[PDB]
């Protein structure tokens, strides 16, 4: 009855809260994907850097 | 009332409390993710600078020394 | 008359708060003068000044009703300039004022002499400016009443009340106040 | 394994060797001496002593300074500060300040910002000087803002605002809280959080006088509509109505009811008690 | 009567579906975060290796050309 | 009457689901904190190496010319 | 004053020394030293919060590096000058960023050009209140990003382009972009839950042309994958269509208000719904 | 303006003059200058949207650079050529990427050969509609990754391999891989929550071979992992086993539909359930 | 080709060539070529699936690097050799990792030593089940991390060592560790929500010693941390404490059974509750 | 025989599955022999072999009851060793068998002559090995029933059936069997 009215209002609040949580979750997922791509690019650059540096040491040490 | 009313009220209240805690957790998580995104962005540039510097330096110095 | 930058403060003491006026420092003005206060281009209000021995120079103090009517915030900057009132064309002969209890604590159905109260009005509020829509507090036999200016008769927007003006009261909607006197209609 | 005795003995041997090497003073001698100083400092840090490590690092930094090198001096100074972190706060403050002074000359602003935040944490966790903490946070916020790093310049501002609200400088806290709320309102991601700041602003207003709180709440509802349908605005309206008739039972009832569903941290309870005592009278 | 009755039976299934969707989202998020963590570890190792070799080579060339 | 019992069952299942979600959230938070620390540790390395390379390059150049 | 006055004095001193050395040289070491002190003077300006002089010094150093046979340093100085000028006069910032973008793309690096184009577009939209050039810059950035198979960035830029274009009454382009993004994101197991949104927006645009297009497009989308038939948004779409079919605007207003109550609407959706309501 | 007329003209001019310079060489500086010009021409062509020319230029530069003792640069040019060719004709992309992989593994870098294998597998599956070679490439990449204790990526690759193998009626492999991954994930703080799903998949495969095997396998996994005894999947498996034990297709379909309502089945699950129901 | 036989034969021939080449050299410039050929042989073996020979070749290369005046390369070769040997001969893996740790900590870098210590402890626990050495290595790693201002890693290591210490009936050691972390988690915006859990575990350890120590500890946590009062764990602890006081084993069993029915428990919680049960049953 | 490794297969035909005799290949053994199939170190079950054309040598086919009793899955490894009965102690005089409905569809209240079925049992598997705990199917007139060996009287775990087995049947666990005749208890 009227207490069931309190309960209906409670269910309404629950529904609104869960919808907001869902939106937040979706946005976090998208953000993580973009960060993953950036991480991939950084890793790919690093290796090149490492090798290019070791070549220089070798050639100039052979020179000296 | 009895079990009906008591379960109704208790379960409803507990559910609401848990939902609020989840809300807070996600807000803090999102802020942290943003800050980390900006740190990654700043690392990328400083990696590109170093790549160009090393490449140019090695090339030029090798040419000069071989010519000498 | 030229205007200066003044600051809103809190009215000192209760008695000056029940004595409707803007409170100023004794170094600048006296009592009975008229000024216009501008807070923005589109809303300006006219008040009468009174000096007090506690007002800090550079500020003007207002009571709760004046702040609630003019929408003023403590510490906000406003401009005040002296204003000169005509007496031949804006003199108020009669006005309509809606009255109700100010304090909900003790509503009562006893009869109230609307005539005697009106006379006391002249005793306390003579030589003060009133505009339509202005709200105020009235002390009558230790009782606080809220008044709202409904109409003014010489129609004028602002005028100076004279000693022989007559006031008429009419109970506000949804009130149990039983008014009985000449000040009715 | 070897115990602090042997490590300290070896550190003292290295220190004596470095001292004698510098005594007979050339570039090779000084460079070798600084190398020994670094090795001795590392051994000390392995030994769990924390003052001799700071002294060694500081001496190495001074040697790198006298020689025409800078970056190395800065690195040794920051390492010495990290070492002193537990030994003696004031020496750490001095070393970090000198490191920041060296860093900011060549345009490396972000590093200076980080070191400022660290000096600030020191001043606020062990020392009781909140004013210096506020100054340091302001400097760091300015440095970050100068590089468009808005996402990392909004934490320092919030901490500054909180500490200024504790100290009773309410105008500064109100300004910072509004500004941050308005900035975060537009961004879709951070929107969900904005609701907090506005609420925290209104309370500050309410400390000065009730009417200011009423007008401010109206302004924020007009500026931003979702605020009008949260729970904080409900509580604000309820309190602003309750305290207009000197009725403290309603005040405490509303506060307790709000507290039941969600607990309130120290800052909020302190503000609510200030407000009740000051105004409800 | 049956108005408020069917209401709960339809105010419950919505919550059930939403909760299950949240569950799936979070599981995927956790997997992604773990993978990124391992990538970051690899990047750190490579960076430290490169910086140390750079320091060794720079000091070596410096002393070699100082003694000439 | 017996269809209300269903409500009870639904409520219990919902409560279990909410508890599981909360635990997952806790774990995610801790992991994010650790990753943030690692990123901080990497920034400094990058800065230092950049500086060293630049300085040494200038050194070589001037020395030669 | 304090720091401000002394920093200004040292900046002016360094500028004077730079002018002296350049007029003295009119060798190579002289130009290198002049550029170095120019950079130091700019950094010292930035301490006192005088951005105009900082930008001027940075651009002068960029020109000095340009006349000498070096490029990357010129690009770095140009981009820093633009960033400094981002405070006072956006036009010079745009010019400097354009020069930097040209230099970067010459060498074959296409990642950084996207970032600089995005920054230029943000300036254009926020300060000069002009949207055509924002559209052009966003499209260029999207093309560059998609060139390297970084799909997510391309999707973000294209979504922004589509939103702005739809606002400006050019619908077909927006419909195409929304279709592409929605269909592409559907397959991936991660982004599967957001796709239902994009299709919805596309439908709205169709409904701005004529009802029949909206009905056919809704049918086609529901066929393309069935999850979109969830009551949530398809119910609203069907109710709106039916209300518009029988010339009943009160039902339309009631339905929109009911949907609004449970979840607040954004400015974009409110504008589109108002246009649809009016035409009725 | 970015018209391709001048871009193509410049690219052709650069290619022609590079061919001239290399041709005159019947000492090695000619090769270096020619290779640099070729790279610039390739970038120019890539700007011009003509990808085939970009691939040809990159591959020629790769060959000329490999002719010298330097090889670390041939790898890079080849991978770039593959990226370029990935648009028009995938077949050449496979050849170039494989020629790259070969060099990298020969050098000793294994982590950066698995990535290229994954890329080749994606090409094979998406455009050539062939799954055997996709399985082979995924298996090789998983082996390389597991060599370097990068367990997570190895698990992802093995999951894809198992999915396709089950698709091709090679059940035993799929079941072995699924049970391995499930057991491994069971002992982790984070992945624990997903660990149920894999087991469910395995059970389905056991059903295709014979019902009793599925019953015994469900018992075994329930005993090994008690939290599996309450999830929805175990209950559904019990109901389907009981329905299939008494030639009752009605209750089978009813349970399938009931489970479908709450959550939508994927293509994989629906095809497997259809096979099971076609058995009886 | 994929053929393993040809790859292994080529690796063996190349390794023998390198061996004879170095033996001829012994009769500096050539030692470099010897190192490079050794590394190539090791990589070929690794691709040949013969992990033992790969580890051996890496060890030989490290030894060659040691005699020459280079260290970092020796450390890298040692760690690679350990990773290779991990699958076949754990003892040699531990030896190589220990040598690399010594070199690294001698050079000055610390965090890397912490990572290698964590790896050594993991292998100790998973293969040779020697818990005490695992505890020692975890404590050393935590010490290094805390010395480098990194807090989260130190907390993780401390939690692991505390768990094992409680497993080995050394209760006092575990309790302090938990309390420390709890206080830290109390003073954080994010971790705040988990902070109850640690406290809960600490309480159980007290209950193993005496029930009155447990009651006093519960009161201390209650007054120190008020949010702990609402949570389930506090109610469960109070009810169990009452049941133990009254000696009615049945109430204890029923309450624990209900709490388990609501949610499952890990082996740690179940074994601890069983120990407490066994203690109380003797009272009745 | 010696215990070599075999693999469980599917029954070739329904009739042989109902025969209750494990189908085997003609190349390996001769009908009538017994083998104590060894699965686990503590799991061995006695089965009688019968040959049938087809089936690949090196595997043993079982019907659903056998697989559900011994817990075997197709493709699993099993050990097959030959068994010799001890006629002095293993010979089955009587056996106790629990009987119940196999298919809930065919439940009926018609009377069941407990004696008339018993002889058919002898007629079916006379001279065939039976073990305690074995489950099987029983083909009454148009009736498929489930049988479970509970007890054996000459007590032994395994024995060889003969023609003097007066098996009394009794329904249990809510069974609706309407049992008549003297062969009960």
């Amino acid at each position: 009855d009227q207490l069931a009215d309190e309960s209906l209002e409670s269910t309404r609040r629950m529904l609104q809260l869960v919808e907001e949580s869902k939106d937040a979750g979706i946005r976090t997922l998208v953000m993580l994907d973009e960060q993953g791509e950036q991480l991939e690019r950084i890793e790919e650059g690093m290796d090149q850097i490492n090798k290019d540096m070791k070549e220089a040491e070798k050639n100039l040490t052979d020179l000296g | 009332a009895l079990s009906e009313i008591e379960t109704r009220h208790s379960e409803i209240i507990k559910l609401e409390n848990s939902i609020r805690e989840l809300h807070d957790m996600f807000m803090d998580m999102a802020m942290l993710v943003e800050s980390q995104g900006e740190m990654i962005d700043r690392i990328e540039y400083n990696v590109e600078h170093a790549v160009d510097y090393v490449e140019r330096a090695v090339s030029d110095t090798k040419k000069a020394v071989k010519y000498q | 008359m030229a205007g200066r930058s003044m600051q809103a403060a809190r009215c000192p003491t209760d008695e000056l708060s029940l004595s409707n006026c803007a409170v100023v420092s004794e170094k600048d003005y006296q009592s009975g003068q008229h000024v216009i206060v501008r807070t923005s281009p589109n809303h300006k209000y006219i008040f009468t000044l009174r000096t007090h021995p506690s007002v800090v120079p550079g500020s003007v103090a207002f009571s709760l009703p004046q702040r609630k009517w003019a929408g003023l915030s403590i510490g906000q900057e406003i401009e005040v300039a002296l204003y000169s009132f005509d007496k031949a064309k804006q003199c108020i002969g009669t006005m309509t004022i809606e009255i109700d209890f100010l304090q909900k604590k003790n509503i009562d159905s006893n009869p109230y002499d609307t005539d005697k109260m009106a006379a006391e009005f002249i005793q306390q509020f003579n030589n003060q400016a009133f505009s339509v829509g202005q709200q105020l507090v009235f002390s009558f036999n230790d009782k606080l009443f809220g008044l709202l200016v409904k109409d003014i008769e010489a129609k004028i927007e602002v005028g100076l009340v004279v000693g022989n003006s007559q006031v008429a009261f009419e109970k506000a909607e949804n009130s149990s106040l039983n008014l009985i006197g000449k000040a009715k209609t | 394994g070897m115990d602090t005795s042997g490590k300290q003995a070896e550190a003292m041997a290295l220190l004596a060797e470095a001292e004698r090497k510098v005594k007979n003073s050339g570039s090779s001698k000084i460079e070798e001496a600084c190398e020994i100083y670094a090795r001795a400092a590392n051994m000390f840090k392995m030994a769990k002593n924390w003052s001799a490590a700071g002294n060694a690092f500081c001496q190495a930094a001074q040697l790198h300074l006298q020689l025409q090198s800078k970056h190395d001096a800065a690195t040794c100074f920051v390492d010495a500060g990290n070492a002193f972190k537990k030994a003696d706060p004031q020496e750490a403050i001095n070393c970090l300040m000198r490191a920041i002074e060296i860093y900011t000359d060549m345009g490396r602003f972000t590093i200076a910002a980080k070191h400022h935040i660290s000096i600030a944490e020191i001043y606020e966790t062990e020392l009781v000087d909140v004013e210096k903490a506020i100054a340091h946070y302001e400097q760091s916020a300015d440095y970050y803002k100068g590089e468009e790093s808005n996402s990392s310049a909004n934490k320092c501002l919030l901490k500054v605002a909180g500490y200024a609200a504790q100290l009773e400088q309410y105008q500064k806290a109100i300004d910072i809280y509004e500004q941050v709320g308005t900035s975060a309102m537009d961004s879709p991601l951070l929107k969900y959080s904005a609701k907090d700041y506005f609420f925290k602003a209104a309370l500050c207003h309410f400390c000065i006088d009730m009417l200011n709180a009423k007008l401010a709440v109206q302004k924020y509802e007009e500026l931003f509509p979702a605020f009008s349908d949260s729970r904080e605005c409900k509580l604000m309206k309820k309190l602003l109505e309750a305290h207009e008739e000197q009725n403290v039972d309603s005040y405490t009832e509303s506060v307790k009811e709000y507290d039941s569903i969600s607990r309130l941290d120290q800052w909020l309870t302190t503000m609510l008690l200030r407000i009740k005592k000051t105004i409800q009278g």
